[PDB]
DNA sequence: CACAAATCCATTGACAAAAGAAGGCTAAAAGGGCATATTCCT
């Protein structure tokens, strides 16, 4: 992890960018999933910027899988 | 020894650091040709003779030094206490002009322009432009960092208003001042500043669960009411003033 | 002094505050002891919560654990004393073992 | 940085606007009046060579510096 | 103080700004040693208990 | 969880409501045992229990009792926090009145009851009586009395008076008046009444009663009855060390309070004599009066301590009061301080730590680590081994520190990127490594400076800090892009020294194969490190849609160059590293490769030049050395002209030519010439002495002397201080100003002598003194300008508006200040850009103009770009991020949720250090370069020589090019001999105007003669006859030049003709005949002949820079001499004469002129009374204030003017400021408005409030049938602007708390939090940052 | 199947103890008064 102009390539605003890493960053750490990208033993916060950093992660994809979890 | 940055003569108009490092660097120079003088043990009569030069050159210094009431008995002394390198003196306006300091880097074989080819320790070869060395008088001024460097997890909290304390001898935390909380507004930075001014410095019930949840590996914060806040409600309130929290 | 304006209130600590790190020790003594008395027997558990004053409005005295649990004043102290000594076992009960520095 | 760095400035300042002003303050050029103007009695050449654009012989010169001495 | 041998030259920016770049000779011939003694008082003050 | 924080008057029951009991006795303690007293300042029953769970008798002491009172102690046992909770009351057993409402400058018990301060003040210490049902005898309510008058009111019945004094008296006042009554009353009496001071007055006082109407407030609630005491915990008596004890002020004066209670009941009981119960009733009233507060009342009575004792009120304002100090600025745990270091190793994303410190702030991640492993059993077996310091808690720190950042900050934090996070690196030692392309973001050298470093706790916090904070998000300056992360100090000498042509070295004039031969070659020791060489390269100019398409050549350069060209990344031409590259040229490749290439490429490469440079900079032993130092052969020679010079004027002032005061001014300035002779030599010895011989002959280069060398390359220090090093050093003037003429002729290679360095002491101290003081406000306009626009922040994406300015360079005849490049750069088209061809749309309405854009302009010269200001955004309580532009440390469109009202603060500010502190002080239109000409506002005729002259006023020159744009300007003043006409290609250096000071001239507009109209002798003028030659003239005479008996008439030589007539002027109703004022040089006897545009009579007759000199233009203050203009566009004339000013009013083309105010003839008139002169046309003299650029000429105007007028300052200066921040304080400076007509409105029409209140209320209206209301745009001083605020707290945090708070408390004013200095304050989120998701659904939280 | 002990929870029944509210002691605080005349400082 070294810069995060391409959190602004996925998304925009890149404030939204920081509360959604964090977001998936709880559903991180705090166990509630694992990353869909392979963490080279990084930190909660790399990881869910780069999975944000493939295009793998936002509003749209975690509110999505809110959903499916609602329909537990 | 040291190695300064030779930009701070142009800027700092302070020539005295060059022309007194040329000087002691001829001082040092006398004294490590009385030094090879000594330890081979030369003589008494050369050693005295070049002592003897060395003490009189520039016009009509106002000492005058010789070695008639001496020695010898004085002049091994007065090398041996000399051979760490010569002691110049020089008044505080009526001092050396550079051509005496040029004489005495004559004197002493070092080169006139005061500057020696240095040789880079790592590599090994030879820089260009020849560097100036000799010997300032450096000093160690006491902001020694080891009772200046200084840092707190979680110390002591003080009486009235719950936040930490301010001195290093009680763990007093970093001010948190108000040009600090503008530069982080400037940015994005919001729970950043909501925990560095809540639960890090002022809320009661905030900071204890933050400390649990750091060591249980849960990154969250609970905000809670800042201390000083409740205490700004006693005292707005102690007067017949009615302020309160509408819901 | 200073010239810094610091008044002599403002270095004068608290006393009542609990250790940040002192209620970070006990949230795991009341799991621990949870622990412990997790794999405890449903008298002896729920005896010694009575014995002690654990996770309530509690201590009742050994005549009021006598009367609740229904055995008898001198009984109750048998199973009490029969409760630590299965815990004293070195090697089952380590974990506030942990919580003893001599 | 450094006071002694900063301090140089304002100091160079100060003594730069000085010599502006007190550099400014003569006159450079123009068509001798040939008579000092609040005696209309003449200004020797002398003075008319010195300073090219005097308007004043020395004494009615001297009075105006003597007023303006007391700034009013 | 003490004199020491002094270079005027950067050398690979230890000395940026207003930095400095000792030798470990330095720092071995004990050449800038000190000796802080600091003093430590404590006092008992029978209290109501 | 809480919203919408209110406040009000506090009724005596709610008081007793807060209480849980009421304290009696002045007793605190029991001296024996420290157990509180009974129901002294600290009870045990009022205030709660002192321990954990226990009563204070010691009946009960388990946490098993909870919440049962003790009988005996009574002490209600719960947590021992609770004293902190609770609050005391008391019942004074007499009343007394509120300090608050009583002695605070607008007097809220003052103008509640009619009656003026010191009367109320007569009444409440006991003097004389305030009558209420007075009966009908002689009053009502009001009207004082005295004693004799008390007693002869009391003499002749004693039925029917009612009346008391002092607080009981009052308290009837306010208890019997009703507030309906007096507001329908006085509004019957005020429209009747509505004279201009009569009707602001009542009007202004009847809101007041109508607001505390609406409150629900009663007025004698602001009589004290009952009064409330804080906790006990809040007044603590702590236990010190030694048996001594601490307590704060405010118990003592609860003491006296309670001292002086207890004393007035017990004379109650005792009905003693009225003197000494009235004595102690004015003590008591005293007493409470100094408990709420210590300025108001006379002495602040201080203690046994020889200081005042701090009361309540103290403890909330002032600097070390709970707000100013402790409520935003606090201590913090995970925090800690150390002394910096350079370590230039390491990169820019991150910075080293020591080791302790690191193990320090990162304790308790350290122990939940050690947990997780199982490394450990309990938090107390971690804590024990971490101080043990074991190995294995070294791993488990290099693991947990690994991605997690830390906060650097400096003391003195000025801008925001005064705070950056970095990536922490475990070092031994106990310093602070620091990347030093950092330290100049920073702006801390290494001198012994102290960064401290923050842990950022929360997950959301990391993520802030890495994302929004760390190093390499933010290079570029957020007062300018900029980037900020140049090459600071000695990379750039290093990279100088590599990038320099010298005519022979070692392997001159080869080929190479590439740089990495070149880099072979060089280390082998076979060329040198700058030798001139051919070398073949290969640059990647992108040229195609993201095409990086490479190409070759032979480049003959350095191999130095070269050797550089390794580090720079594909984008770049090689001829950037192809020139001397000194420090500015460095700065721009550096923003040229953000430029081009992004940003990661950017960073990556400062680190690289960075490395390089460091690392060849070790190569070159640059050094310096007294022999360096060279003193200019020709030097003595220009010292004994200089000194022959002041010889002479000492031998002509002995010769009676000159005064001493003169004397001095001609040393002064022959030493300053020699000064600068004396550069220029030293200069032209040292910066090319260096001459060298390849091939034989000598040939000349730059020197290579290594003090020019640190001054060409622009690393540190310059010409001049070269020049105080081997030159003559000035003249070194004294510390007000007054230079000392001898100078000090000796330089620092050599000595000075004692009188030589004294004088130089003069200056170094007073310079030494002043920047010391810079430090002692180095953040006052800083604070003052955040304090206004704090509560601003971009909120929508665009508002659809077309408003803005017209772009256009900042040019005044010489070359272009400032091109339209900058000016446009980063800002968004309000509509499109039209070529001079009329019909090429460019960019059409939403464009923002990036580099790209802007280029197209550049090579398009198209300089009518109408851009989207801020201040003209119609956007409500906030901006249009389209509005607002760019100009971020990233360089893309700004995003929501940007404070940039901070930003805009901490960038006026922060280069306002780098101004000079101190304010300090500073004819003919001849064309200086190629092409043609126009005049703007050319009102002009065909004069007597048959050409142009200026008979308008504002026509301004233009150097007009063929390429479509203003090449250089001037300004024309009226009459002014134009040379030309408009419309001319001409060639350069040409004066096309002419004027003369004691010649403004009333040329006449057509032909005529000259024949004369009231010029009358000894009635009117005096019949002048300059016979030096015989030459007579009727020159116009003033008032006091005319005598009485023609002063009633107007000369003037009138226009005529060959027949008789006055010949009106074409375009008005009236003749021709020219109207003189005094002075008024004429010439043309009567009877004489003119033609058209013919000399008629030709009437005669600094800017500063400092930084308070901005603060001040950040005000809007009326400066000395205002400029008023024409409120009407119309033909003017004059009026009456000499009320002490003269009078004359500007008369419209249709409607009517009743415009006319005391205009006095100190301030000289530039326009006669015969001119159509429009809205905003000159007339008054000196400089214009900005209020009246606004009332006249707009807003945009006030704004481009205060813009054009502080950014000056800066330009002045040398520093670079963007224009766009410079908006957003003007934003704020005009929110404030007044009204032109209720209409469908809810105001007064003479009224003033804030715009946005009348924007969206005129703007709804529309929507409704009902009509919309109009407004006049007030503009008010920054700490002006800055009260007027919406809310209450963000008002008492910063300004005059008292003021702040009895006003909002009787208003009963509700702050619903917004703004950033609120949200701060309660500690929840800020509605501005990464807190903008987490406000606006706050929103939908409040719209259901 | 089928008889004899180890010992389970059940008392049972003695003792040693700890505190818990009153009872005696007593030192502490509190109050209650003393007139030849001292007459506006801070
Ligand atoms: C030394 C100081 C460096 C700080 C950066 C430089 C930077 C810009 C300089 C001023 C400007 O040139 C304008 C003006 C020119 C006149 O001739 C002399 C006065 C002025 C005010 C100058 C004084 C001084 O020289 C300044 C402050
Ligand atoms: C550091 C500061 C001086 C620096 C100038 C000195 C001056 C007076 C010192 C305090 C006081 O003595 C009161 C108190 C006495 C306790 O027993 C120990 C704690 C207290 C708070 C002291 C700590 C400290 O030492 C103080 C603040
Ligand atoms: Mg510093
Ligand atoms: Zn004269
Ligand atoms: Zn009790
Ligand atoms: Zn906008």
């Amino acid at each position: 992890r070294v810069t995060v102009q391409d959190a602004v390539e996925k998304i925009g605003n890149r404030f939204d960018l920081v509360l959604v890493a964090a977001r998936r960053a709880r559903q991180m750490q705090v166990g509630g999933k694992d990353p869909l990208v392979p963490e080279e033993n990084d930190k909660t916060t790399v990881i869910a910027l780069r999975e944000i950093e493939e295009g793998l992660i936002n509003n749209q994809i975690l509110d999505v899988r809110e959903r499916q979890e609602q329909q537990e | 020894d040291i190695v300064l940055n030779p930009l701070g003569v142009p800027s700092r108009m302070n020539i005295g650091q060059i022309l007194e490092t040329h000087l002691g660097m001829a001082a040092k120079g006398i004294g490590d040709k009385i030094n090879a003088m000594l330890k081979q043990q030369q003589e008494v009569a050369k050693l005295r003779e070049f002592i003897q030069r060395a003490y009189d050159l520039g016009a009509d210094v106002r000492q005058k030094v010789d070695l008639s009431t001496f020695s010898d008995e004085e002049v091994m002394r007065l090398a041996e206490n000399l051979r760490k390198g010569m002691p110049i003196a020089t008044p505080v306006f009526d001092g050396a002009k550079e051509a005496e300091i040029k004489e005495l880097l004559k004197l002493g074989d070092l080169p006139t322009s005061g500057q020696i080819r240095l040789y880079d320790g790592r590599t090994g070869e030879q820089f260009e432009r020849p560097v100036t060395v000799g010997y300032m008088y450096m000093l160690k001024l006491n902001h020694l960092v080891d009772d200046k460097m200084h840092a707190r997890s979680t110390g002591s909290y003080s009486l009235v208003t719950q936040q930490p304390l301010g001195g290093k001898a009680q763990f007093g935390g970093q001010r948190f001042g108000e040009m600090e909380v503008w530069a982080l507004e400037a940015y994005g930075a919001a729970y950043t500043l909501q925990e560095m001014l809540t639960v890090k410095s002022d809320d009661v019930n905030g900071r204890t669960k933050m400390y649990k949840n750091i060591v249980d590996g849960n990154h969250q914060m609970e905000p809670g009411m800042p201390e000083s806040f409740n205490v700004l409600l006693k005292e707005i309130r102690s007067l017949g003033i009615n302020i309160e929290l509408e819901d | 002094g200073d010239d810094e304006d610091s008044h002599l209130g403002d270095f004068i600590e608290d006393t009542t505050l609990e250790l940040p790190l002192d209620s970070a020790t006990t949230e795991s003594l009341r799991a621990a002891t949870h622990d412990v008395l997790a794999g405890l027997t449903a008298r002896e558990a729920k005896v010694l919560r009575m014995r002690f004053g654990i996770d309530m409005n509690t201590d009742y005295t050994l005549e009021e654990v006598g009367k609740q649990f229904d055995v008898t004043r001198e009984r109750i102290r048998q199973i009490e004393a029969k409760a630590l000594r299965k815990l004293r076992h070195p090697s089952r009960s380590e974990v506030l073992r942990s919580f003893l520095d001599d | 940085s450094d006071e002694a760095d900063e301090a140089y400035s304002v100091t160079e300042q100060l003594t730069m606007t000085g010599i502006n002003r007190i550099r400014q303050k003569i006159n450079a050029h123009g068509i001798p009046v040939y008579l000092c103007e609040a005696c209309g009695n003449p200004i020797p050449e002398a003075r008319r060579k010195i300073f090219p654009g005097v308007t004043l012989c020395v004494e009615c010169q001297a009075y105006q510096e003597r007023q303006r001495k007391h700034y009013a | 103080g003490q004199n020491m041998r002094v270079a005027f030259m950067p050398w690979n920016g230890y000395n940026f700004e207003d930095s400095i770049l000792v030798s470990e000779r330095v720092v071995q011939e004990d050449r800038f040693t000190t000796i802080h003694i600091q003093e430590l008082a404590c006092v008992s003050r029978d209290t109501k208990l | 969880e809480f919203d919408a924080i209110k406040i009000a008057l506090a009724s005596p029951d709610m008081i007793r409501s807060w209480s849980f009991g009421e304290v009696k006795k002045p007793e605190t303690i029991n001296y024996r045992t420290f157990k509180p007293e009974r129901d002294g300042l600290f009870c045990a029953r009022i205030f709660g229990p002192v321990k954990d769970y226990e009563c204070l008798c010691g009946k009960y002491k388990r946490l098993k009792h909870r919440g049962v009172i003790c009988e005996k102690c009574g002490v209600e046992v719960t947590q021992t926090k609770v004293r902190r909770e609770r609050m005391g009351h008391i019942e004074l057993a007499s009343p007394t009145a509120h300090i608050w409402f009583l002695k605070s400058l607008p007097s809220r018990i003052g103008l509640l009851l009619d009656m003026p301060l010191r009367d109320i003040e007569r009444v409440l210490y006991f003097e004389s009586y305030v009558v209420i049902e007075g009966g009908m005898t002689n009053l009502e309510r009001q009207q004082i009395l005295t004693e004799e008058q008390y007693l002869d009111a009391l003499e002749e019945f004693g039925d029917e008076f009612d009346a008391k004094m002092g607080a009981e008296a009052i308290q009837a006042l306010l208890k019997s008046m009703d507030l309906e009554q007096e507001c329908e009353q006085l509004r019957e009496e005020l429209n009747e009444t509505n004279s201009e001071t009569k009707r602001k007055k009542l009007t202004k006082r009847i809101k007041l009663l109508e607001a505390f109407v609406q409150s629900g407030n009663k007025p004698e609630w602001m009589i004290l009855t009952v009064l409330p005491v804080l906790p006990p915990d809040l007044r603590p008596l702590v236990p010190l060390d030694g048996g001594r004890f601490a307590t704060s002020d405010l118990n003592d004066l609860y003491r006296r309070v309670i001292n002086r209670n207890n004393r007035l009941k017990r004379l109650l009981d005792l009905a003693a004599p009225d003197i000494i119960v009235r004595n102690e009733k004015r003590m008591l009233q005293e007493a409470v009066d100094a408990l709420l507060d210590n300025g108001r009342r006379g002495r602040a009575i201080t203690g046994s301590n020889k200081r005042p004792l701090k009361s309540l009120a103290d403890m909330i304002k002032g600097k070390q009061g709970r707000f100013r100090q402790n409520l935003l600025g606090k201590r913090v745990d995970y925090s800690g301080r150390s002394v910096i270091t350079v370590g230039p190793y390491l990169r820019l994303h991150q910075c080293g730590l020591p080791k302790k410190m690191a193990l320090e702030l990162f304790k308790p991640f350290i122990y939940g680590k050690l947990e997780l492993r199982g490394l450990a059993t309990t938090i107390k077996a971690a804590k024990k081994m971490v101080e043990r310091e074991e190995a294995v808690v070294w791993d488990i720190l290099d693991e947990v520190i690994r991605e997690h950042p830390v906060l650097l900050n400096r003391a003195p934090t000025l801008h925001r990127l005064g705070i950056q996070a970095f990536e922490p690196v475990l070092i031994e030692g106990k310093a602070i490594q620091l990347h030093p392309l950092v330290c100049a973001a920073y702006n801390a050298d290494f001198d012994g400076d102290q960064m401290a470093v923050h842990v950022p706790l929360t997950l959301e916090a990391q993520l802030e800090a890495r994302a929004l904070m760390m190093s390499t998000n933010n290079i570029l300056s957020p007062a300018n892009g900029e980037p900020i992360i140049v090459p600071s100090q000695d990379v750039v000498l290093g990279l100088y020294y590599m990038t320099r042509d010298c005519v022979n070295a070692k392997g001159e004039g080869m080929v190479l194969t590439g740089p990495k031969e070149a880099e072979r070659l060089y280390r082998s020791g076979l060329a040198s490190l700058h030798a001139r060489v051919k070398v073949r390269i290969t640059e990647y100019e992108k040229d195609a849609n993201g095409e990086l398409v490479a190409k070759t050549s032979l480049k003959d350069t350095t191999v130095g160059r070269a050797i550089l060209w390794m580090i720079v990344p594909k984008g770049l031409p090689y001829s950037i590293v192809n020139q001397a590259l000194g420090k500015k040229a460095i700065s721009k490749m550096l923003n040229t490769c953000y430029r081009i290439l992004g940003l990661k490429p950017t960073v990556i490469f400062a680190d690289q030049i960075m490395y390089t440079g460091f690392a060849y900079a070790a190569r070159s032993g640059a050094s310096v050395g007294i022999d360096d130092m060279v003193i200019p052969e020709k030097k003595h020679e220009i010292i004994s002209e200089a000194e022959a010079e002041v010889a002479e004027i000492q031998e002509q002032f002995q010769s009676g030519l000159v005064t001493a005061g003169e004397r001095y001014n001609k040393v002064i300035d022959i030493w300053a010439a020699a000064n600068d002779r004396v550069s220029k030599a030293m200069m032209d010895n040292l910066q090319t002495e260096t001459v060298i011989n390849r091939d034989g002959q000598e040939e000349k280069q730059v020197s290579f002397n290594s003090i020019y060398m640190m001054a060409d390359s622009g690393a540190r220090g310059s010409a001049a201080q070269i020049r105080q090093l081997a030159g003559m050093r000035g003249l070194m003037a004294k510390p007000d100003g007054s230079i000392i003429e001898t100078p000090i002729t000796a330089n620092f290679r050599e000595g000075l002598n004692v009188l030589q360095y004294f004088i130089s002491t003069h200056g170094a101290r007073k310079g030494l003194a002043d920047t010391a003081l810079k430090t002692a406000n180095s953040g006052y306009l800083t604070r003052r300008l955040v304090d206004v626009a704090q509560d601003l922040v971009v909120t929508e994406d665009d508002c659809g508006t077309h408003e803005g300015i017209m772009m256009t360079p900042v040019i005044e005849g010489g070359d272009v200040k400032e091109p339209l490049r900058d000016r446009v750069l980063g800002r968004v088209t309000a509509e499109d850009v039209l070529k001079p061809g009329t019909a090429d749309i460019l960019v059409p309405r939403n464009t923002l103009l990036h580099e790209q854009w802007c280029d197209l302009l550049e090579e398009n010269s198209v300089d009518a770009v109408k851009v989207r200001s801020v201040v003209s955004c119609d956007t409500d309580f906030g901006v249009c991020a389209h509005c607002y532009g760019r100009d971020l440390a990233r360089g893309h469109i700004i995003n929501k949720g940007e404070a940039i009202g901070v930003i805009a603060a901490q960038s006026i500010g922060e280069p306002g250090t780098q101004l000079t502190m101190r304010t300090f002080h500073i004819s003919s239109i001849q064309v200086k370069n190629k092409g043609s000409i126009k005049l703007s506002n050319v009102k002009s005729v065909v004069n007597s020589s048959g050409k142009l002259v200026i008979t308008s006023r504002n026509t301004e020159l233009k150097l007009i090019d063929e390429f479509g744009r203003t090449k250089e300007s001037y300004k024309v003043p009226y009459g002014a001999v134009l040379a030309k006409g408009d419309g001319e290609q001409v060639a350069g250096g040409e004066t096309v105007a002419n004027w003369d000071p004691h010649t403004m001239p009333v040329i006449t507009e057509v032909s005529g003669f000259v024949r004369f109209t009231d010029m009358i002798d000894g009635q009117t003028i005096t019949r002048q006859t300059d016979e030096l030659t015989g030459l007579s003239s009727l020159v116009v005479l003033d008032s006091a030049e005319r005598t009485a008996g023609g002063k009633d008439l107007r000369p003037a030589l009138k226009i005529v003709d060959a027949q008789g007539n006055d010949v009106l002027i074409p375009g008005t109703d009236m003749p021709a005949q020219y109207f003189l004022p005094g002075k008024a040089i004429v010439q043309l006897e009567d009877g004489v002949q003119i033609s058209s545009g013919d000399t008629l009579a030709r009437i005669p007759q600094d800017i500063t820079g400092g930084l308070p000199r901005v603060a001040d233009l950040f005000e809007a203050r009326r400066p000395k001499e205002p400029a008023i203009l024409a409120e009407i566009s119309g033909i003017v004339s004059f009026g009456k004469e000499t009320k002490g000013k003269r009078r004359l009013v500007i008369t419209p083309v249709d409607g009517s002129d009743p415009y006319e105010e005391m205009i006095p003839k100190w301030r000289q008139l530039n326009v006669f009374e015969g001119e159509r002169v429009e809205r905003g046309d000159v007339i008054s003299d000196g400089p214009e204030a900005p209020h009246d650029i606004l009332r006249l000429r707009g807003v945009h105007a006030v704004t481009r003017y205060i813009v054009n007028e502080v950014q000056d300052v800066y330009r002045l200066q040398g520093v670079k400021i963007n224009d766009k921040h410079i908006e957003v304080i003007v934003r704020q400076m005009l929110r404030k408005a007044t009204i032109v007509n209720a209409g469908s409105s809810d105001f007064l029409e003479g009224e003033q409030v804030e715009y946005s209140r009348v924007k969206i209320a005129n703007r709804e209206l529309e929507a409704n049938g009902k009509v919309g209301a109009t407004y006049s745009r007030d503009l008010l001083g920054i700490t002006k602007a800055s009260l007027a605020t919406e809310s209450f707290i963000s008002a008492a945090s910063f300004q005059e708390t008292t003021r702040v708070l009895t006003e909002a408390a009787v208003a009963g004013k509700r702050d619903e939090l917004r703004g950033l200095k609120e949200n701060v304050i309660v500690g929840r989120l800020i509605p501005a940052g990464t807190g903008y998701a987490y406000h606006q659904d706050r929103m939908r939280r409040r719209a259901a």
